[PDB]
């Protein structure tokens, strides 16, 4: 088993960035090697995308997965799952059905070596708050998650502010339970300051300052290094990356920053997202040192 | 597979056992960055050379098994993988003639983690107001050939 | 095992037509299903292209091959091999090395169910005649070929005329040995009458008339249905297809006509060779009846 | 894989064991409608950002095994499949710097069943007079990025 022992923040890639290529021009192994060319070790997969015969992969596939991890020095970091209690049109899932689905994903994530889950829930309002029984769902799975060393993390992304209600609801739950196995994934879109002229921005959105992350860092277990535009000097031109990374270095962050690209041009003929990601990782390697 | 939603491979008339053409099939890939359970799928309307064919004429074969719309609406455990195009089987006695055919087909799927404004008004036969390509277009077209004897 | 029992000439496809797609946007199974959409049963593969781990496929792969044949009602018809005695830059292979290579390809062709080999040899002159020891090579393998029911066939194609030296050399060999396991593949480019204005044509080439094939039909075991252009009436506009097919029907031909497309536009972005082949097979099904 | 001959996946500097960058690698797919035995291959010249690098600096890894040009010239039994790009390893101390790099690489292969005029004058670093796309171009280019610390 390859282990990556760098102290402080580490870089990686979320395979969602390859969403226009995966299954068409890139295989899973192509993505692993693409990360290897970058020297990136951390990976995020989507449970519903990257696991053959999901939800029930074979032993043979699981062993091929572990062989790939060792062959390309990939650390399974974050596992993306959905607790979709709205999967049926006619009714919501019961708390127990949702917990059963979540526990199965925790089991599979543990089997593939992941330690963080990026869990997405159905949202019920414009603040993107989760379903009302979410605490019950999470409390149903927390013992298993604690037993298997997995941390379940909803994702904070635009327009949700680091000082808004959503974040404080999660932090309050963590404080009230005392759990060490539920936390936060901060997507860097919450720091974006620059936008194109005439580009619509949600009036509810206000950029956070990098220091706004400092009081949340005890609960942040993984981050989406979202990025919009990489210049040919290998600088990111919309988010204060130097200051965000320096803030997290200086305040004890030990997790990963996983590149996430979501531009519509991923789906343009001739686009080469692997090159975009290489630009981003030139940036990340120079900011982190490795 | 192919970049387009409607695949060129798997488009053909369907026969009987008794030799009679009962309809035809074509394949669609899920244009989504993740798979979906069958109960998330919302099949829409087919147009073959302008002829309208409603969803109750069309079954969906996923993972080797054939499902009606009603069966799919209730099945939240069978998973449709992005790399495994569904086979849509269209009831249509006599099938399609030799030569070219223009297909227009609509379908979509639920994504309950999206903002409520986006979710509400999700229609298999009409596009979202703001196009997000990681979800694909609901409606897709393709001009394809059928191999058949002359009329 | 699927068997196709139509009397008279039968249609199929040579996977060389998919040479720009195979391994990129089409798998082997995609090609099988593409043939199935056409109702085409006969197939030609290239030994050096379509057999995984060639020259030594696994038992598991061979069983997957036979399963594909049954699943899509594909009859393995023609197997394309090279006896490349010029494979080394510094010397020619001995007769024995060439025979050993040929026998291995005959074994593999038999194992995958093929009954005809389209064998290509290094050529030594502008008449495209084979290497001088070719008779010895073929005579080394003929017993095995006869034992396994395989017919080895060099291909006659432009500019070689059906009444030229090349054809008569092969026919003479067949008559002198009496073998029933060496014969001819006629590529339909030998009948092409129409060319584009300003398109270079070999001065040595003269179109054959369809009836020119009649005295060779005892020795023709498979044909490349070469085609240049399919109109939107599903007519081929450069070769007298109606007359060629009617000639072979009326004179007892029982083999296959395997579509072969070689236009440079196969490699153009956006080209759809599967549709070109469907046009050709509309033509072939209407001429043949099935 | 990719349509281009030079693949974007697998382009990277190579390290030592002792930590020193000894060169770099990139992959090339065989642009041929069939595979070839190693003795058919004719490697040519590499240009990285205009710097010329001769074939005796470049090894070929096929089927997991690394071959010199001389070893390949004599091996007519190991087969290079069209779906299994070769890995070319280029000796170059210190490797390539951070950022963009323009690669131009030439190679070809023998096809002894072709007419003698076509065969004669086959050169890995120069194109045929008449382009046949089922053989690919001998010379191919690509602009690719290297991830590395600043100089
Ligand atoms: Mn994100
Ligand atoms: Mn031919």
């Amino acid at each position: 088993m390859y282990r990556y022992e760098k102290k402080g923040p580490k870089r990686g890639v979320a395979l969602y960035s390859y969403s226009a290529e995966f299954g068409l021009t890139k295989t899973l192994e192509d993505c692993f090697e693409d990360l290897h060319d970058m020297g990136a070790h951390g990976i995020e997969i989507l449970a519903n995308t990257h696991i053959e015969n999901y939800p029930y992969p074979t032993d043979e596939w699981v062993e091929k997965w572990w062989r790939l991890c060792d062959k390309y020095e990939i650390v399974p970091v974050e596992y993306g799952n959905w607790i979709d209690s709205h999967v049926l049109g006619d009714r919501d899932l019961t708390t127990e059905e949702s917990v059963e689905m979540l526990k199965r994903d925790i089991r599979l994530a543990h089997r593939l070596g992941f330690t963080v889950m990026r869990t997405k829930m159905p949202v019920i309002n414009d603040l993107l708050e989760p379903v009302e029984n979410w605490k019950e769902i999470i409390k149903g799975a927390l013992p298993l998650a604690e037993e298997l060393g997995i941390k379940m993390c909803p994702e904070i992304h635009t327009p949700s502010n680091l000082k808004g209600k959503l974040v404080n609801d999660f932090v309050e739950f963590i404080k009230e339970t005392g759990t060490k196995n539920f936390g936060l994934n901060i997507d860097f879109s919450v720091f974006r300051t620059s936008f194109a002229e005439g580009e619509w921005v949600d009036p509810n959105y206000t950029p956070n300052k990098p220091e706004d992350i400092i009081p949340l860092l005890p609960y942040v277990y993984c981050c989406h290094a979202k990025f919009i535009h990489m210049s040919d000097d290998f600088k990111e031109t919309t988010i204060p990356y130097e200051e965000v990374v320096k803030t997290m270095e200086d305040n004890g962050y030990e997790g990963y920053l996983l590149s996430e690209y979501e531009g519509a041009d991923k789906y343009d003929e001739g686009y080469e997202v692997g090159q975009t990601l290489r630009k981003h990782h030139i940036l990340l390697k120079n900011l982190l040192g490795d | 597979m192919e970049k387009q939603v409607i695949q060129s491979v798997g488009f053909r008339n369907i026969k009987n056992g008794n030799g009679e053409i009962t309809g035809f099939q074509f394949k669609v890939k899920l244009p989504y960055y993740r798979g979906v359970f069958l109960s998330q799928i919302r099949p829409g309307t087919l147009f073959v050379d302008g002829q309208k064919i409603e969803k109750d004429q069309i079954t969906w074969t996923i993972n080797g098994e054939e499902y009606t719309n009603q069966e799919m609406r209730g099945d939240f455990k069978t998973h449709w993988a992005t790399t495994k195009p569904a086979v849509l089987k269209v009831k249509m006695p006599g099938g399609l003639a030799q030569g070219y055919h223009d297909l227009k087909y609509g379908f979509c799927f639920t994504s309950s983690y999206m903002p409520p404004i986006i979710q509400d008004g999700l229609d298999p036969d009409k596009e979202s107001m703001v196009y997000m390509p990681e979800f694909g277009h609901h409606v897709n077209e393709r001009r394809l050939l059928i191999v058949k004897l002359a009329a």
